């Protein structure tokens, strides 16, 4: 229930869909700010703002994958 | 794609507390892919002594000074919390 990492720098520019493997939502009010964490195919985690259209669309894409 | 613009958009391990407030960074810096990044100004942090950091684990031990990040320095604000690493 307590996130093991939090996001404090959010990627503003779109990550290409072909690089994305999965995502998780950091919604706990215990992190200083909410975020979506994308995991890439290189197994890196990238923080993004859930309020950007590209973030919501990338989540929809990964839900379909 | 601008890798340089996104170089510091990686998450970081924070410290919890038994005090019911947000998780906070240890200090004001973190690595992304082995490269140095700085937390934004105003971000919550803990300022621990050199003695304290040797025994910082996933359970509290002694009182931790709260602060805020200011140009990469965790500046204390007077509040103390019983902090510990998230697992």
């Amino acid at each position: 229930s307590v996130p093991t990492t939090c996001c404090f720098n959010l990627a503003n520019r779109k990550i290409p869909l072909q690089r994305l493997e999965s995502y998780r939502r950091i919604t706990s009010g215990k992190c200083p700010q909410k975020a979506v964490i994308f995991k890439t195919k290189l197994a890196k985690d990238i923080c993004a703002d859930p309020k950007k259209k590209w973030v919501q669309d990338s989540m929809k894409y990964l839900d379909q994958k | 794609y601008d890798y340089e613009e996104a170089r510091c958009a990686c998450p970081a391990r924070h410290l919890n507390n038994t005090n019911g407030t947000v998780l906070k960074l240890l200090g004001c810096h973190y690595f992304c892919n082995g490269t140095l990044c700085t937390a934004p100004d105003g971000y919550p942090c803990y300022n621990l002594t050199a003695q304290q950091v040797r025994t910082l684990t996933t359970y509290p031990n002694t009182s931790c000074a709260v602060g805020v990040c200011m140009k990469g320095t965790c500046v204390k604000n007077g509040t103390m919390e019983q902090c510990f690493k998230t697992p």
